């Protein structure tokens, strides 16, 4: 079916209507814009279709068919979001945010300043879908980036820089190859804005590496400059959540093969990664995970699984000037 | 501006927590002239009754949430405890002005006590207000 599909009940449909209302259709046109210039590639279109067979507040999300996301919205009210630090109750439908999950309510208009008092975050309707549509494509960005877009983004660029371009694909590497690179960018997080520096150090290591995940740690590692400012902007003090050297140690000997830990520390290394999120969030400093070179793409990929928000970073790719300081640690 | 709060938390945060750290450098200054005490004569209540008065200054202000102030009063109650620590006590000490000093003496420890216990509830204060106001930071990204 559609590549990124959206259904809504006739109650949303002036949300979505050119002849009256209508503003998901100038926010999802931000939300694509937007999209295309920060991460580096235009997601696909999304496709409104009217449902009323659908409840009339109700709206879905589909990817590909499958429903990955679903909701109310009540145009003329406004959803009064509680982070945790509000006060008192306020009289609405009780529902749940749909970026971060948080416990919400829908309010009349006539609460909007008294929810802001109580310490509550107001959003009108059309927000709340658009929020939603632009959190679930950040969260599929790496989906969403097929080979079609692929061969787009290569013919796109083979037209700006045509010398790096011609020698490589499908010379140095396929368009395969280059796509599961760019997909594992995007897996993290990391844009692919830049694609001279990409396919600069592609031409440099393809010769000697075939391998799309080691090709794409040392493509990380070529755009350091971008992957340090996206977490750390500017040139302050470089706050990381670090290994204790004891786990570090002890990681290293059971990918080298001196012995690997119980499955019970596994669990121990989920949570104590999670406390360290809060630990650094008492901190006002970023999500970020600083280990050594070689352990990024094992516990990237595992306590990622688990914790999304979690920033893996290798030590070779933080600038070598900035000033480091491990604000927690795990183990 | 949530970055920019979040940048007042921090700064106020650190000058507490140094704040907190000389208190108990003065701490044990008092805690043992306390107990070597267990015209010029004039000059001598007073510099005992300045400390005394400043500390009870640093916890009205810490009871009233006056932070800004009471970092600005820290340095006046650093200069008067080293007026104590330059000038010696005089030869003409009697059985009733030495007591009534040991009982200021005293008033300033059982004020910084309680001076350093809302010193240090402020800096749990500050890292629960800057832990939510990233998680706001977070939402208002989300939604703006």
């Amino acid at each position: 079916e559609d590549s990124l599909g959206m259904e809504v009940g006739y109650r949303l449909i002036p949300m979505v209507d050119f002849q009256q209302d209508g503003e998901l259709l100038g926010r999802i046109r931000s939300i694509r814009k937007k999209f295309a210039q920060d991460m580096g590639f235009l997601p696909p279109v999304v496709h409104i279709r009217d449902n009323m067979d659908l409840q009339p507040a109700r709206y879905r999300i589909l990817m590909k068919g499958v429903e990955i996301g679903s909701g109310d919205a009540y145009p003329g009210r406004w959803l009064a979001i509680n982070p945790g630090t509000a006060a008192g109750t306020l009289p609405g439908e009780k529902t749940v945010d749909p970026a971060f999950g948080l416990d919400a309510i829908w309010i009349e208009s006539a609460l909007k300043e008294q929810a802001q008092i109580q310490g509550f975050t107001v959003v009108e309707a059309s927000t709340v879908v658009a929020t939603h549509l632009n959190h679930l494509i950040g969260q599929f960005s790496a989906e969403l980036f097929g080979r079609q877009e692929a061969q787009q983004l290569l013919d796109r660029v083979s037209q700006e820089m045509p010398k790096l371009t011609e020698d490589l694909v499908p010379g140095v590497v396929t368009l395969t190859t280059l796509h599961k690179v760019l997909q594992n960018l995007l897996a993290e997080k990391v844009p692919i804005r830049d694609m001279r520096t990409i396919l600069e150090t592609l031409a440099e290591h393809a010769p000697l590496q075939s391998d799309p995940h080691e090709l794409t740690a040392v493509v990380r590692v070529a755009l350091g400059r971008a992957i340090t400012q996206q977490w750390f902007p500017g040139n302050e003090e470089v706050q990381v959540i670090g290994l204790d050297t004891a786990l570090e140690r002890l990681l290293l000997q059971a990918l080298q093969g001196g012995g690997g830990l119980e499955p019970g520390l596994a669990d121990r290394l989920l949570a104590q990664t999670q406390e360290a999120l809060s630990r650094q969030e008492m901190l006002g400093a970023p999500p970020v995970l600083l280990v050594n070179h070689a352990l990024r793409p094992l516990l990237s990929r595992f306590l990622r699984r688990s914790l999304p928000q979690l920033v893996v970073l290798s030590n070779l790719e933080l600038s070598d000037n900035r000033h480091i300081r491990m604000t927690a640690t795990i183990g | 501006s949530i970055d920019e709060t979040v940048a007042r938390y921090k700064a106020q945060f650190t000058q507490l927590d140094t704040m907190m750290s000389k208190l108990n450098n003065t701490s044990s200054y008092l805690t043992q002239q306390f107990t070597a005490m267990n015209t010029s004569t004039v000059e001598f209540i007073n510099r005992w009754q300045r400390i005394a008065l400043l500390s009870q200054s640093l916890l009205e202000l810490a009871q009233r949430g006056e932070w800004d102030l009471l970092l600005q009063q820290e340095v006046s109650y650093l200069q008067s405890i080293e007026t104590v620590m330059e000038k010696q006590t005089p030869p003409g000490i009697t059985r009733s002005i030495q007591d009534m000093v040991a009982g200021y003496i005293k008033q300033t420890l059982d004020n910084e006590q309680l001076l350093k216990g809302l010193l240090q509830q402020r800096l749990d204060e500050l890292s629960s207000l800057i832990g939510q106001s990233t998680r706001q930071k977070s939402l208002n990204n989300a939604y703006g």
